């Protein structure tokens, strides 16, 4: 062990999808992070976010997380936190930032489609004519791998659909007039915001990454998979990783550009981007499914790592 | 046209993790190793397969330049690329059979290519993997047995393993004392007493404080959610109603954050 990650304050990890800091009520949605960052210094909590999906009103994540916070900071004593969030993760760590703004260092978000999720329309569409959205092969393909992960819930097929309609673009649209950050860009810009901001008269540092795997190839604009070779064995042992390239060519058609098989480039920026050039899936980026990645995919670990020391040279 | 960082991106605002150096001079066989290539790796999608050579050489250097670590750690630097180049389908369900496979080769390699240094950098991640792919396995199966077969397979982790994870348990588990009294509708008095002869008096100061803070703000909430009534009841447009609300609860909550908290809580059933 030693101090290489070892920042001012507390960092927090919050989780996005269905529901629990569990994949299958068994291994730990942040896929040996936890272990990895307190062996390096830090004092690693993992929010545990169930019940209603919305991030938002009374009783919805934003708030459930908040309640996490303060139950971290009463046995601590620390004074404030750093939150780390990915996928939905990222907006519920956008909501405490914003309502307690005394209590965040930092926001940092991980694939987190701040400006919505194309795959999350294309869903939407679908259900309006077929309210299973097995019409779709893709979207059978996207239930089949993540209504596996869920977990505490007794109906994954649809909690795993239901987990989308927070990540429309009208959703997070409606999300970002409710919570304004000067961490986002202009809308349809396709730039990031400022890397910090003032809340009342407490500063916040903001960051952002997100994972480009899947990039657009011909034109019925084609898409390939950049985290794996032209034949890789990530194929065969995760499945999310062929389900992600479907999502992601669907993105593509509705003009998403490069993304993650959820997220594109475009959405996912938020504060100081710090690289959205990682040869990632949406998993790829939680070390999903249990450390399985494709031969091009950096170690997620060593990023998240890399991430708390940056915090930690910087104050936090 | 300055640039904003010296670096690339994924490695800008960082420090390179420190070589492990043992007494013969040499490096240190452990994690540590493997844990310092990795981080130059993580720019590797923004950088030539070249310029990330030069990168990996400049940053042994730093740290060993001069010394028969630095020739040691390109010797490993060798050894780990000649990994990644050896490294080099039909949308159904995951089977934690291919995956322990899979695992089998992967070790394969690393022995070939990484040898003396295979069990430093993939020993830990090799057993937890296996490890969790076990508990998958055994709890999807005819089993009724599935806990006696976790009982025993929870028995297999190293002393450092179920050290760490005690620690992470007991970090978490103080955190729960605390969230289970206020699910308990404890009082700050309540909250303090348990608290104190549990997690000592400092965390019992600050839970209830905790406790009256949350009291005081529903308390606030409540008074401001009559006067929100009275304004939704004089029947106004839409738009003039929600920017009459929007006003009286800018003057209201004050304290940053309140105003913008409120308003979440008017968005559902508080
Ligand atoms: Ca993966």
């Amino acid at each position: 062990a030693d101090t290489y990650a070892a920042t001012r304050y507390p960092v927090i990890l919050v989780h996005g999808l269905a529901g629990t800091d569990k994949f299958a009520n068994v291994v730990d949605y942040w896929y040996g992070i936890q272990s990895d960052l307190q062996s390096h210094g830090a004092k690693v909590y993992v929010a545990n976010l169930s019940g209603f999906q919305s991030d938002d009103g009374p009783n919805g994540r934003g708030e459930q997380l908040l309640a996490y916070v303060k139950q971290v900071l009463a046995a601590t004593g620390a004074t404030k936190v750093n939150l780390i969030g990915h996928s939905q993760g990222g907006l519920t760590s956008r909501y405490v930032a914003a309502v307690a703004p005394q209590l965040v260092a930092s926001v940092t978000t991980i694939g987190t489609p701040h400006r919505g999720s194309e795959f999350a329309d294309f869903v939407q569409d679908v259900l309006k004519t077929d309210p299973t959205g097995l019409s779709s092969t893709v979207i059978a393909a996207f239930v089949n791998v993540f209504g596996t992960l869920v977990s505490s819930s007794h109906n994954t097929d649809q909690d795993a659909l239901a987990a989308l309609r927070t990540l429309t673009t009208a959703q997070t649209a409606t999300y970002n007039r409710n919570f304004p950050s000067a961490g986002l860009g202009a809308p349809g810009s396709c730039q990031t915001g400022a890397a910090t901001e003032t809340v009342g008269g407490s500063q916040h540092l903001l960051y952002s990454w997100g994972g480009t795997a899947i990039q657009p190839t011909s034109t019925v604009t084609g898409a390939t998979d950049t985290s794996t070779g032209t034949l890789d064995v990530a194929n065969v042992t995760d499945p999310s990783t062929l389900a992600l390239l479907a999502t992601g060519a669907v993105m593509i058609n509705r003009a998403s550009g490069q993304n993650d098989g959820l997220v594109s480039r475009c959405s996912s920026l938020f504060g100081q981007v710090i690289s959205t050039s990682y040869h990632w899936n949406h998993l790829d980026e939680i070390n999903q499914l249990l450390g399985v990645r494709g031969a091009n995919a950096e170690d997620p670990v060593a990023v998240i790592r890399t991430h708390v020391n940056r915090l930690k040279l910087q104050g936090v | 046209m300055p640039l904003p960082a010296a670096l690339p991106g994924a490695l800008a605002g960082s420090h390179a993790p420190r070589l492990p150096l043992a007494a013969g001079g040499r490096l240190a066989r452990t994690r540590a190793v493997r844990e310092f290539f990795d981080y130059c790796l993580t720019a590797q999608g923004e950088l030539t397969p070249a310029a990330l050579d030069a990168l990996v050489r400049r940053e042994i250097a730093a740290q060993l330049d001069g010394s028969p670590a630095q020739a040691e750690a390109l010797g490993v630097w060798r050894r780990y690329r000649a990994y990644f180049d050896a490294l080099a389908v039909l949308g159904d369900k995951l089977d934690p059979a291919a995956m322990q496979l899979a695992l089998d080769q992967r070790a394969a390699l690393a022995d070939r290519t990484l040898g003396e240094w295979a069990e430093p950098f993939f020993g830990d991640e090799q057993r937890r993997q296996r490890h969790d792919l076990e508990r998958i396995r055994i709890a999807n199966d005819t089993l009724s047995q599935k806990a006696a077969r976790l009982a025993a397979l929870d028995a297999q982790l190293t002393p450092d393993e179920r050290a760490q994870q005690a620690a992470l348990h007991a970090q978490q588990d103080a955190v729960t004392k605390i969230a289970d009294l206020q699910k308990a509708g404890a009082t700050p008095d309540q909250m303090r007493a348990q608290i104190a002869q549990t997690l000592g008096p400092e965390a019992a100061a600050r839970a209830a404080q905790m406790q009256q803070d949350d009291e005081a703000w529903q308390t606030r909430y409540q008074a401001y959610a009559a006067e929100r009534d009275r304004i939704a009841a004089q029947g106004l447009a839409p738009q003039d109603r929600d920017a009459r609300i929007a006003q009286l609860r800018q003057q209201t909550f004050t304290a940053p954050g309140e105003a913008i908290r409120a308003a979440s809580l008017d968005r559902g059933a508080g």
